[PDB]
């Protein structure tokens, strides 16, 4: 991108639109590191990951608003399948 | 006391059934009541209860006592809808005389059986019974006979589904044998004629309740139950999903539902599934999941006769049945157990106008005295018969092996098939190169040199295709597109057959 924020935002978007299924991949780790406040500011050392994840990688941690969005999306998608299940060709 | 007060008092008792203390025990054991199960199964508010005020008329052995007068007489019957589609249900209530069958009990079930046949709607039974009610004696035996007569009459007319939600003993254990699918609940449901008490008394054998007739036995070893589910809530959730596959009656075409999965997409993942080396197995399920709409597949008997895969799926919205081999198990060979499961599935789908898709990869039959003495010949004829007599669209794709008589058993084109596709890895022959060449050139010199020439000419799908056995040889990635095209034009197919009172299956 033209600047540091544009390239990072575009990377975040590419990772969420990148479909890998059949194996275990490391997208969750890449998606969280690039959005880390130290990475965006640039306070990165060669041992960065060892201090951020001293007990291992745990996955993306949700905040209050993100949990509400995840619950709303999962609930709306659940209902969308329940409604599709009722649309038959008329007998 | 007014009549309205008496009516209200009967309504309250009918809802409690066997009483609150029994209901409390019902939950302690981890079971739902008969009415709670229906509320989960059917669309909210759609259920209408029939004959809620019927009571038994037996007066002998103290049955005339007020303490025995349970409105509903141990069954909840009525009608409703699942996703807007009409279905009839009944559920046996274990808290009232142990769920035992009375004369009036059967009568109510028969009533539902008759309305469903007349209109053309499926019947779903939730069975849980301790057997015949001995206080009435022979009245309950007539009850079973009348139910059996309806279950036979309804065969091929309306789907019949039986979900077992508890123990089942005596004559009751035969109704799931007449219906089309039997499902169970793990560690909760049982199917047996006599209990362990009789086995110990008759013969010197030691067995417990789970070993004799538990859900794990019937879904893994005897081949009686089509699938067991972990608990009551999950069992009914999957039952609603299963229901959505089937037509309401055999007079109806396979249901077609809204579908977002483009019918003309390719599946590149198929081109490399089948190894070039003949001794390397692969998972047939990977092919099935990639072809079917949105990768949804409903597998039947996942733990029984694993060498053959049968189940339900949709393609372009239309329900289809899928049958295929599993090369991972017993090299993909046919045996007694696989023929029984296959023939039963094929026949149901034909009766209710559900197209068949066949994925062939079968090297022959399982050899050995275990199968010879078991009647492998008599049993293999069941699958050949089920395909040969089918009148619904049949689309066969051969993914790799098809040796010997198994070629024709697995729905070959000459059994009135509609289309037959081969992948480039398919090989159709009476037997493999080793057997065929050593037999043809028996006692000759330089057999291995002759084998090299034989393999180059015959170890491929071409000597069959050039004779009209195969309609095309397709890149595997296009399989879904080809099948979708055939299904949407064979759906209007009609054929005639000579009249016969009934079919005569080899048994
Ligand atoms: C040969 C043939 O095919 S005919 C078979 C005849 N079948 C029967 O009569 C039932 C078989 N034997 C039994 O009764 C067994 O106990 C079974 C099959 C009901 C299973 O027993 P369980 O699941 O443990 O239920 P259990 O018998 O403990 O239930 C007890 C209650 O149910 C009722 N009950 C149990 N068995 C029967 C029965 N055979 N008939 C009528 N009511 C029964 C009792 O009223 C008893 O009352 P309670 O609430 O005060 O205890
Ligand atoms: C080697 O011993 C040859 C084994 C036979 C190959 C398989 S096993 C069962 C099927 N029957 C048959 O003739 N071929 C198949």
């Amino acid at each position: 991108g033209s600047d540091r924020t544009e390239a990072l935002k575009r990377m975040a978007d590419a990772l969420d639109n990148y479909v890998i299924r059949g194996v275990t991949h490391n997208i969750a780790l890449l998606r969280e590191v690039i959005i880390n406040s130290r990475f965006v500011k640039g306070d990165i050392s060669t041992k960065f990951l060892s201090d951020v994840y001293p007990d291992g990688f745990k996955g993306h941690m949700l905040t209050k608003s993100e949990k509400n969005q995840l619950l709303a999306i999962a609930s709306s998608l659940f209902v969308a399948f329940q409604l599709r299940a009722q649309h038959f060709q008329e007998n | 006391t007014s009549v309205n007060e008496r009516i209200e008092n009967k309504r309250r008792t009918a809802l409690l059934g066997g009483g609150q203390r029994r209901i409390d025990a019902q939950h302690k054991r981890g079971k739902l009541t008969a009415r709670e199960r229906i509320s989960l199964l059917l669309d909210p508010g759609s259920f209408v209860e029939s004959d809620m005020f019927v009571e038994h008329r037996c007066a002998d052995f103290g049955m005339a006592a007020d303490k025995n007068k349970f409105p509903g007489d141990s069954v909840v019957t009525g009608r409703g809808r699942i996703n807007g589609r009409l279905v009839y249900v009944f559920s046996q209530d274990f808290t009232v005389f142990g769920g035992s069958l009375s004369g009036a009990h059967a009568q109510k079930i028969c009533k539902i059986m008759d309305q469903a046949i007349t209109v053309g709607a499926p019947v779903i039974g939730l069975n849980d019974s301790g057997g015949a009610r001995i206080q009435e004696g022979v009245e309950s035996l007539a009850g079973y006979a009348d139910i059996f007569l309806r279950n036979v009459t309804a065969s091929g007319v309306i789907p019949q589904i039986s979900l077992i939600m508890g123990p089942c003993a005596g004559g009751a254990v035969y109704s799931p044998a007449l219906t089309d699918f039997t499902f169970m609940v793990k560690d909760t449901s049982y199917l047996f004629i006599t209990g362990p008490d009789v086995v110990k008394s008759v013969t010197n054998e030691d067995v417990t309740q789970e070993e004799l007739g538990g859900a794990k036995t019937h879904t893994t070893m005897s081949g009686v139950a089509h699938r067991a589910f972990e608990n009551d809530v999950d069992a009914l959730c999957n039952l609603r999903d299963f229901f959505n596959y089937l037509p309401l009656s055999s007079q109806d075409p396979a249901p077609v539902r809204e579908c977002h999965d483009p019918s003309d997409r390719l599946v590149p993942e198929l081109d490399t599934i089948v190894p070039l080396e003949s001794t390397k197995a692969y998972n047939m399920v990977d092919i099935i999941h990639s072809v079917v709409d949105e990768r949804e597949f409903f597998e039947i008997m996942p733990n029984y006769a694993k060498n053959i895969i049968v189940g339900f799926a949709r393609m372009n919205g239309r329900t289809v049945g899928i049958v295929g081999n599993q090369p991972k198990v017993a090299s993909g060979c046919l045996d007694i157990n696989s023929s029984v499961k296959g023939a039963r599935f094929v026949r149901f789908c034909d009766a209710f106008n559900i197209p068949l898709i066949t994925f062939v990869d079968v090297p022959g039959f399982l050899p050995g005295t275990a199968q010879e003495y078991g009647g492998i010949i008599r049993h293999g004829a069941k699958l050949l018969y089920a395909f040969a007599e089918a009148t619904v669209p049949k689309v066969t794709v051969i993914t790799r092996k098809a040796y010997g008589g198994a070629y024709d058993v697995m729905s070959s084109k000459h059994l009135c098939g509609d289309t037959n596709y081969a992948w480039p890895t398919a090989e159709i022959a009476v037997m493999g190169a080793k057997g065929a060449v050593e037999i043809i050139f028996k006692g000759h010199e330089n057999v291995e040199a002759a084998q090299a020439e034989y393999i180059e000419k015959f170890a491929n799908p071409f000597p069959a295709a050039v004779r009209g056995f195969v309609d095309d040889i397709i890149q595997p990635s296009s399989t879904r597109a080809r099948i979708c095209c055939d299904l949407d034009v064979l759906a209007s197919k009609k054929v005639q057959r000579p009249w016969r009172k009934h079919a005569n299956i080899p048994l």
